[PDB]
């Protein structure tokens, strides 16, 4: 498109990004790989789930005073 | 005519000139990029005139028009004060969208202009129909234009790019279109009077439930299925990311509203968990894999992800505060993205060619004018008050904290994590050290069209946030009737 | 060793009038000492 | 000894040791749009501060000269017999 | 025992002191002398105390 | 009038950093230090109108938040809180100001770096003047980002750099929780305005209180720089010495104190947050009185000196006696203020070095500044009858004055913490301008001795004190650092005073202690802080004057090669926070980027259906050889399919099997 | 080889004394030791010795390494160091339209 | 010995002027002009919102209490 | 303005002076070598540079300390420091 300014593109650096760029053409389903795909895949989000669940409606602040308890169920 | 048709007949007039000036002189190319700038204003002056005459607490649909003749499908345009301001959003920014991208496309500028021209249209439809299948009909056509302007006008990574927007976007629509056939089977009809008066039974609804959601979480986008958006948004044009950022991600964002919160309430209670649990993982793991992107532009485009996950988690909040931080929140996205998107694609790409955070450093040095801008829209990327983007997320927050307290507890983590990468980004282009050495050549500082389209992005952005009763007077009324819930002493008067 | 060896007040607690639960909230809101236990 | 810096970079902040020759006229009248706009807060303050005392007659309170609650009161109680 | 080094720790804290003859003594002489000695970096170390003591006295005397 | 107050800062620093050029700067330096001079006037009568007077004023301009009950306007409150705290903030800025023409008088960008010092001034004025939290946090997170533009003013820097990235982030951390905090007022109560929340306190249920005080007190921590939250304060010591003397050392930090002292007509309703703040207090002035002991950098040891009079206040607020805390606030910022305009005093003279351990003598060369800054170290020990004396020996005695185990605890802890202070206080004021000189001649060579010749008209550079813009605040902050305590010891200890009877800091009467202050404490106790300076300040002379092998014997031990670099490192906080929270997210944001968004969500997703589906479809598509003879094969075997089917009444899922299987049958290659 | 790294750490040795003994006149005595250390070892030849000796001195600068070693101020590592590094550019920018 | 004030403002060399690109007309004039003069209008439109309906119907209602004076 | 050459060598020829391990302080000028000039050891010129090295505030590196052998290379290294006092 429009000419840029001259940048001394560093060829280490552009092989660089152009590694980022291709990188999933090479991932491969390792013992390694698995392990951290199924921990932040299914792990984390399921034990935030279970926690959503179990204290959903659990408590309400407004206009809760003293003699009164926060806990709804 | 109506007022809400001269909006939509606007751009596809404008499409007709650039078409046939040609046939009246080898016509300039700036006659062709005038003719769509002047049509772009005239679109926005009607809007401005729509939101003068508008009722801020009127639960009818207004400046409809008695169509009195009914066919198989029909166009039914009409405003409430929850669409009102998106259409103002679509109206201000692609006349910007214009101007940022004035000296870059070079090459087709007619196809680019009438692209444009046609985009306006339809995203400017999908706000105004008052049908669910017409929604979903504006709601897709925006794909054949938008593969198109990836292609002819994108990047290196453009052909892949644009294969991804257009087929994970029409997979995730084919699921909506799903439910919305069984809502008109079992109603006999889309259009909003008729569809919100109807009850649907706890079943159908968590079906249809399963379906409306899985195309607004491809859509929004979610942290798992956010692949489409690292690509289309970095390939995509500077301006056609402008569109794609601020109007396209809000689609979904506006469908919640006439979707699920009123047909299918107890279907979003009963699940609320289910997308709490994914808007905190996605506010978390975007946030930490924006931290270590090394492309601006696709730095730009992972801080969007972290931020439709705060304002997706307000409009499932059944409270008044959220629902309307979600709508600030999507508007004040609306202004900051695209000034970050315009420093990151249409300054520094223009200058060097490069989006590596690599080759940038101390550029306060000789671009003062572009620091200041790009600080100020890096604070409100961060929430920093005095900009809308803060009230939207506090509010936004707040509901989420009411509905499930811990949800909005890891969700309010974004302070310190939308904080970090967005400092953390200024300090390496704009501070950092020196002036980099891989600047063979000085660069030139802001232009007289640079400056002027990103101070005014900063100035929708600061004034909103002062008066933020600017939006908020209008959606009040309006957004009473999305809320589902009763009090034990306020209901059912006698 | 300063839970060992460490000081016991020295001066009873000061007595008000009614306990101020008037002056302090009423009878819904904490008031101050009046002739109570030790 | 001033550092060497590039001559082409315009900052609204003047840059590296930026003082025009005009600086005392600019300086004038930037201070007179400053006391006229702090001179619009302080009507705006005088007609618009609450108070829910008024203060003693004998006592020092240079408020009691410009805001329009005190200056009804004083004014009101200097009615009486 | 020993390290194959001749540096010992022990040795080492022994000659922490003034050497008796230093090749740079006379570099390092004008450290410790003039402005530097000790009476003169210690002679205004109170700077208002002489003049205050003699003053607090004047007006301590006050029962004549 | 109350509103200029609010605007002038503001506009000083508009016509200095936007429009720089048209004024130069001389003009930026006139109109940003006028502007905050008629503002510190203006404040000093609003201290009289409302304070002596008890008349509050209240002011409301337009709404910023409006919703459901929500309501949150641009208002402003002027108590006595408010009043006593716009007097050391604008006195000080208003000093720092003029200091700030002689020290940055040769760096290039004078209009930018003094748009700075006006926008902090209006950003605290913002913090301390609004009605509700929710504009609180609005200067709250102003007073941050000019805390981060004024670290990183030399930019240039990649140190400076770093340590803006430690103030910017460190404070977001307790932002999140403030956050959190005013969510659970606004969901308790409906509104957090400070008339409302304080109105119905003593009513809300007791562990609301709890969540409440436990928020406000974490937001608390970044800003006061607790031991928790601490580690960004002394890096803020890379900006400009005026920036540190103001920001750093004076008014910023002081905020975090300051939201407590605001909240105690809540906060004093759950006495868990109270043992909490106790606790907190008496951490942080031991945890950075030894640290401070170990430093060889100037700025840091008076850096982290401020920590330990922060953790002070933050002792005296969770004794409940916040006429104490506040008492301590106004006196610390007289002089600690001084000691970092001395201390950039000598950093001038001695070209730029801030290292103890090349400075000596200068008593003679600089003799304004020993004194004035030996004004500010015998009321940073709080000697008697110094402006000092009447704030910190008073936190001693009242936790001492509360016999409760707590307060005889943090009574010798706090004790201890008051040792080392006079520890590093002799250090730098012996090693700066008593001890023998550790630096060039370049600094001690006058031209009463000729070293030269030919070139006598220069070329001497021998120490000397600055002019008339850096004197002139240091003389006026001494006469404050004498006498301001006693001046104003009543409006703030007195007896019964009534000074804060607006309900502007609420004890309850069960928290009262100050009779028991007044008359319990024993003498020796009382006495007690001060014996322990004298003899303590007179042993670390004789050991850095008299008997210095001393003191190499211990750092040449394996024993206190150890505890000489345990201090030194700062309790090892920072390589603890960098090896496991630093890096660690930044590990995290890898393995998300690597593993999962390049790696296993595009080969579980569209780059495993594309190599697969392409896989399957040029298996399929090579079973079509244009051979009538295998075609008619075909259709005879999906005839036979149907036939089977259609009259074995086989459950259709036997079909799917089948569908499956050979769908994938295609997908395995040769 | 063997000569300039025998004088660096002859250099480091007595930066290292200053930094931890902060007085002058002290380092100054402790300066005349470690020379005498190096002098001693002035007829070292063979290099399976000659390497050890480098060896085992690299190990006593870092068991007694100093947690803030001095800095010049000026210096990598120092407080004035980068403070207001000019442009490394100060042509005016080639003439070209974005 | 401040230094003269400095710098190309658009980048423009102190030779030459600036050169209209073509935006400008219509961003300045249109663009612009349309939100200073909706600002204008906007002043005089119609207060249609829920709470100055809310308000009025609710000081009645408080009125009808000891909570708020009536002018009647 | 900045350093001159008078200037750097008024305090290097103190410096030296000052020096016992210097055969004689007459025969010190700017062309002065360490080695045989002056008559200093492989260790006397370590702790000379030390010295210059004090005395200016700045830091020599290995690669540039071994440069300094003669009194003229010293004063013109200085000189190519912008950072000396
Ligand atoms: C109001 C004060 C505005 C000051 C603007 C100063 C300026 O122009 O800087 C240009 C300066 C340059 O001015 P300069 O005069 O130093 O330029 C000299 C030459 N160079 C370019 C090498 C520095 O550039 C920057 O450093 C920009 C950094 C961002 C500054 C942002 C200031 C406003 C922040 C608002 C905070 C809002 C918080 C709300 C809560
Ligand atoms: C650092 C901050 C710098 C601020 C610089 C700009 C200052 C603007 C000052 C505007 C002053 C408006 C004075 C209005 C008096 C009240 C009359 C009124 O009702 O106006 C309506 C609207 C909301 O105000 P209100 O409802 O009264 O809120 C209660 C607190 N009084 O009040 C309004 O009219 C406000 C509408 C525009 C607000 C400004 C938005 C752009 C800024
Ligand atoms: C990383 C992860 C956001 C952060 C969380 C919200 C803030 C804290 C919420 C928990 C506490 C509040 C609920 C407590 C419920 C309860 O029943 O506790 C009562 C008890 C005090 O009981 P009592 O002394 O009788 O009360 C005062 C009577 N005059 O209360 C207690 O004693 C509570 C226990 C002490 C809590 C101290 C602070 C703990 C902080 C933990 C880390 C937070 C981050
Ligand atoms: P000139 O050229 O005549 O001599 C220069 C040298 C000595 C390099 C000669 O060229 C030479 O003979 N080289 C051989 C080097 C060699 O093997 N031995 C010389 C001594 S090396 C050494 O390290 C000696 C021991 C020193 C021990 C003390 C230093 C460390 C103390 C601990 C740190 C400081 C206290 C905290
Ligand atoms: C549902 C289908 C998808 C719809 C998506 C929207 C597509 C919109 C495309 C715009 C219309 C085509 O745009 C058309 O581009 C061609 C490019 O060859 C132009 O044609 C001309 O282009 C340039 C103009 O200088 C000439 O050099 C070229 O020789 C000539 O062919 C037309 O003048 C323009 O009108
Ligand atoms: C991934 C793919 C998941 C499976 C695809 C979606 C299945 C949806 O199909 C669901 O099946 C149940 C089974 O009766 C039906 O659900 C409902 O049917 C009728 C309502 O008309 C009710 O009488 C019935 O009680 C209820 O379950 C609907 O047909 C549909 O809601
Ligand atoms: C602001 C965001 C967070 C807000 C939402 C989180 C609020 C957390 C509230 C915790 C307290 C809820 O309410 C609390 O529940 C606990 C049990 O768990 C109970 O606690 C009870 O424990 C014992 C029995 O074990 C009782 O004899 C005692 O009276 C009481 O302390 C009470 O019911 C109440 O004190
Ligand atoms: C939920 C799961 C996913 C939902 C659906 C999303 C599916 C998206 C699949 C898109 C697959 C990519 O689509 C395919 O990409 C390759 C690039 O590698 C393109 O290939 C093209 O780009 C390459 C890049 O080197 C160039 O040589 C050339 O421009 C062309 O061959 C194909 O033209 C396109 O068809
Ligand atoms: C948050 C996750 C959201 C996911 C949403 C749904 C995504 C699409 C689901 C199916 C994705 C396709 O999944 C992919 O299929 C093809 C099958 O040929 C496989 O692709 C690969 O198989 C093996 C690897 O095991 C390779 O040797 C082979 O070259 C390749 O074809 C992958 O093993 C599988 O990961």
């Amino acid at each position: 498109g429009l000419q840029h300014y001259k940048i001394a593109m560093d060829p280490a650096l552009v092989r660089l990004g152009s590694m980022i760029s291709n990188r999933y053409k090479y991932f491969r389903w390792t013992k390694r790989t698995a392990l951290v795909s199924f921990m932040y895949v299914v792990v984390v989000p399921s034990t935030i789930g279970y926690l959503a669940y179990k204290t959903d409606g659990l408590w309400d602040l407004r206009a809760k005073r003293r003699g009164d308890l926060i806990s709804e169920r | 005519m109506s007022l809400l048709y001269v909006l939509l007949i606007i751009p596809i007039i404008g499409i007709f000139l650039i078409s046939t000036i040609d046939s009246f002189y080898f016509f300039n190319v700036s006659y062709y990029k005038k003719i769509a700038l002047i049509t772009t204003i005239l679109n926005l002056i009607v809007s401005l005139i729509i939101y003068i005459l508008f009722d801020f607490s009127n639960n009818q649909f207004q400046f409809i028009q008695e169509n009195l003749d009914l066919s198989f499908y029909d166009i039914y345009l009409g405003v409430d004060g929850v669409s009102i301001y998106f259409v103002l959003l679509t109206t201000i920014i692609m006349p910007i969208a214009l101007v940022s991208n004035w000296n870059s496309i070079t090459n087709n500028i007619k196809s680019y202009l009438i692209i444009m021209l046609l985009l306006e249209t339809l995203l400017l439809a999908v706000f105004l129909v008052l049908d669910v299948l017409l929604f979903y009909i504006f709601f897709e056509s925006i794909l054949p234009p938008l593969f198109i302007l990836i292609g002819l006008f994108g990047s290196s990574n453009k052909v892949r790019a644009s294969f991804y927007i257009f087929l994970y976007t029409l997979l995730g629509s084919l699921f909506l279109l799903l439910s919305i056939l069984t809502m008109s089977s079992i109603v006999g009809t889309t259009y909003f009077d008729v569809l919100l008066k109807s009850s649907f039974e706890y079943t159908t609804q968590l079906f249809l439930f399963f379906g409306i959601f899985i195309a607004f979480a491809v859509k929004t986008p979610v942290w798992g299925l956010n692949s489409w958006l690292l690509r289309a948004h970095v390939e995509s044009p500077l301006g056609g990311s402008i569109v794609l950022a601020a109007i396209v991600l809000k689609l979904s964002l506006y469908g919640v509203f006439r979707l699920i919160l009123p047909i299918l309430p107890q279907a979003s209670l009963n699940l609320t968990y289910i997308v709490y649990a994914i808007g905190a993982i996605t506010v978390l793991y975007a946030s930490f894999s924006t931290l270590r992107t090394v492309d601006v532009k696709e730095l730009i485009a992972y801080s969007s992800v972290a931020h439709a996950a705060i304002y997706l988690m307000g409009v499932f909040s059944n409270t008044i505060q959220g629902l309307e931080g979600a709508i600030l929140l999507g508007l004040a996205h609306g202004f900051v993205s695209s000034g970050l998107f315009i420093c990151a694609g249409g300054i520094l790409y223009d200058r060097t060619g490069t989006r590596l955070i690599y080759f940038f450093r101390g550029l306060t040095q000789i671009m003062p004018l572009f620091s200041l801008f790009f600080f100020i829209l890096c604070l409100g990327n961060a929430g920093t008050p005095l900009t809308l983007n803060f009230v939207g997320e506090f509010m936004s927050l707040y509901g989420t904290l009411e509905r499930l307290p811990i949800a909005g507890m890891l969700a309010s983590t974004s302070i310190i994590f939308s904080a970090a990468y967005s400092i953390y980004m200024y300090n390496r282009i704009a501070f950092g050290g020196s002036v980099s050495l891989y600047f063979i050549d000085c660069f030139r500082d802001l232009t007289k069209r640079e400056f002027f389209i990103l101070f005014t992005l900063v100035s929708f952005t600061v004034i909103l946030g002062i008066y933020p009763s600017f939006v908020l007077d209008g959606l009040h009324y309006n957004i009473s009737s999305v809320v589902y819930g009763i009090e034990p002493n306020a209901s059912y008067l006698t | 060793v300063v839970k060992l060896t460490y000081p016991d007040r020295v001066s009873y607690p000061r007595e008000f009038e009614g306990g101020l639960e008037r002056e302090l909230g009423g009878a819904g809101a904490v008031r101050a000492f009046l002739c109570l236990d030790d | 000894p001033k550092i060497p810096y590039p001559k082409h970079v315009w900052s609204p902040a003047g840059g590296w040791y930026a003082q025009p020759a005009n600086w005392k006229q600019n300086t004038a009248i930037f201070g007179l749009v400053i006391f006229g706009i702090t001179a619009m807060v302080w009507k705006y303050s005088a007609e618009h501060e609450v108070r829910h005392k008024m203060p003693e007659p004998d006592r020092f309170y240079p408020s009691r000269y410009w805001v329009k609650q005190i200056k009804d009161y004083e004014r009101a109680q200097k009615e009486k017999q | 025992k020993p390290n194959i080094t001749g540096f010992d720790m022990r040795e080492f804290l022994r000659h922490t002191k003034t050497p008796t003859y230093d090749p740079w003594e006379r570099h390092e002489a004008w450290r410790y002398t003039g402005r530097f000695s000790r009476f003169n970096r210690f002679k205004g170390a109170l700077p208002g105390f002489g003049i205050a003591t003699v003053a607090f006295t004047a007006y301590c005397v006050f029962e004549h | 009038m109350y509103l200029s107050i609010i605007i002038l800062p503001l506009l000083g620093s508009v016509v200095s950093g936007f429009f720089g050029r048209k004024v130069g700067v001389s003009g930026a330096q006139l109109i940003t230090c006028s502007s905050v001079i008629i503002t510190t006037i203006l404040s000093i009568i609003a201290f009289f109108e409302v304070g002596f007077n008890n008349i509050p004023v209240t002011i409301n301009i337009f709404r910023w938040i409006d919703s459901e009950w929500f309501i949150i306007n641009w208002g402003f409150q002027y108590d006595s809180l408010t009043v006593s705290m716009l007097i050391p903030v604008l006195i000080i800025s208003s000093l720092v100001h003029i200091y700030s023409i002689s020290y940055m008088s040769s760096d290039p960008h004078n209009q930018r770096f003094f748009s700075y010092l006006s926008l902090f001034t209006f950003m605290m004025i913002i913090l301390v003047t609004a009605n509700n939290y929710l504009l609180m946090f609005v200067g709250w997170e102003g007073v941050g980002v000019c805390s981060y533009l004024l670290v990183s003013f030399w930019f240039t820097r990649i140190a400076a750099n770093q340590s803006s990235i430690s103030a910017f982030l460190t404070n977001r951390v307790g932002d999140c929780f403030l956050t959190v905090g005013m969510f659970a007022i606004l969901w308790s109560l409906g509104n957090l305005d400070y008339a409302t929340v304080f109105s119905l306190a003593p009513y809300i249920n007791s562990n609301v209180v709890i969540i409440i005080g436990i928020c406000l007190l974490i937001g608390a921590m970044a800003k006061s720089s607790q031991v928790g939250l601490h580690v960004w304060l002394p890096m803020a010591m890379e900006g400009p010495t005026p920036v540190s003397a103001l920001i750093h050392a004076a008014t910023m930090v002081t905020a975090g104190v300051y939201l407590l002292m605001r909240s105690s007509p809540l906060i004093e309703y759950s006495s868990t947050v109270l043992l909490l703040c106790l606790w907190l207090g008496a951490i942080t002035t031991v945890f950075s009185s030894l640290i401070g002991l170990f430093q060889q950098d100037i700025k840091k040891v008076i850096a982290y000196s401020t920590m330990s009079q922060l953790g002070m206040m933050v002792l005296s607020i969770g004794l409940s006696s916040y006429n104490i805390a506040l008492f301590h606030l106004v006196n610390h910022a007289f002089y600690k203020a001084l000691l970092f305009l001395g201390a950039g005093s000598v950093i001038h003279a001695v070209a730029d070095n801030q290292d103890f351990r090349k400075f000596g003598g200068l008593i003679s060369y600089l003799p304004l500044t020993y004194s004035v800054m030996l004004i500010a170290s015998l009321s940073l020990v709080a000697f008697p009858f110094m402006t000092g004396f009447y704030s910190k020996d008073f936190i001693l005695e009242s936790a001492y004055g509360q016999f409760s185990f707590s307060g005889v605890a943090v009574y010798i802890i706090a004790t201890i913490g008051a040792i080392f202070t006079t520890l590093y206080s002799v250090k730098v004021l012996y090693l700066t301008f008593l001890s023998n000189p550790n630096g060039p001649r370049t600094y001690y060579r006058l031209a009463i001795d000729n070293f030269f010749s030919a070139q006598a008209i220069k070329s001497y550079k021998p120490a000397h004190e600055g002019d008339f813009f850096l004197t002139l605040p240091l003389v006026i902050l001494a006469l404050f650092s004498i006498f301001f305590g006693f001046i104003t010891k009543d409006i703030f200890i007195g007896l019964g005073s009534n000074f804060f009877v607006d309900n502007s800091l609420f004890i309850h009467p069960i928290h009262e202690i100050m009779i028991d202050t007044e008359f319990a404490v024993p003498v020796l106790f009382k006495l007690l802080p001060f014996i322990f300076t004298i003899s303590f300040s007179v042993i670390a002379l004789t050991l850095s004057e008299l008997l210095s092998e001393l003191v190499i014997y211990f750092k040449f031990s394996r024993f206190g090669y150890n505890i000489f670099g345990f201090f030194n490192q700062r309790f090892l906080i920072e390589f603890f926070y960098n090896k496991y929270i630093t890096n660690l997210i930044l590990n995290l944001g890898g393995q998300i980027t690597k593993i999962l968004d390049k790696g296993s969500i595009e080969l579980f997703g569209p780059y495993g259906l594309e190599r697969g589906l392409v896989k399957l479809s040029k298996n399929i598509s090579s079973l079509s050889t244009s051979h009538v003879t295998t075609y008619a094969l075909y259709i005879l075997v999906g005839f036979i399919l149907y036939l089977i089917y259609n009259n074995l009444l086989l459950d259709y899922s036997y079909l799917l099997l089948i569908i499956i299987l050979l769908l994938l049958l295609m997908m395995i290659g040769e | 080889s063997n000569r300039q790294a025998a004088l660096s750490l002859y250099r480091r040795a007595l930066k290292l004394a200053l930094d931890w003994t902060v007085h002058r006149n002290l380092w100054r005595g402790q300066a005349l030791y470690i020379r005498s250390l190096f002098e001693k070892n002035r007829n070292v030849t063979d290099p399976r010795l000659q390497r050890a000796l480098l060896k085992e001195t690299e190990k006593l600068l870092e068991k007694w390494k100093h947690p803030d070693p001095y800095c010049p101020p000026t210096a990598p590592g120092g407080s004035k160091y980068e403070r207001n590094l000019p442009v490394p550019n100060l042509e005016p920018p080639p003439p070209l339209k974005f | 010995q401040y230094d003269p004030p400095t710098g190309w403002l658009w980048g423009v060399r102190p030779g030459e002027k600036y050169q209209n690109e073509g935006w400008e007309g219509p961003f300045f004039y249109g663009f612009w002009g349309s939100l200073i003069v909706f600002a204008i209008a906007y002043a005089y439109k119609p207060d249609t919102s829920i709470q100055t309906w809310a308000l009025e119907e609710a000081r009645r209602r408080l009125e009808a209490e000891g909570i708020l004076e009536d002018p009647n | 303005e900045g350093l001159q050459k008078v200037e750097v060598y008024e305090r290097i020829k103190s410096l030296l002076a000052g020096f016992d391990k210097v055969n004689d302080p007459n025969n010190i000028t700017e062309t002065a070598h360490f080695a045989n000039d002056l008559g200093l050891d492989s260790l006397d010129t370590v702790e000379v540079v030390m010295a210059i090295e004090e005395e200016f505030s700045i830091e020599i590196p290995d690669k540039d300390a071994d440069q300094i052998h003669s009194v003229d290379k010293a004063i013109e290294y200085i000189l190519r420091q912008p950072d000396a006092h």
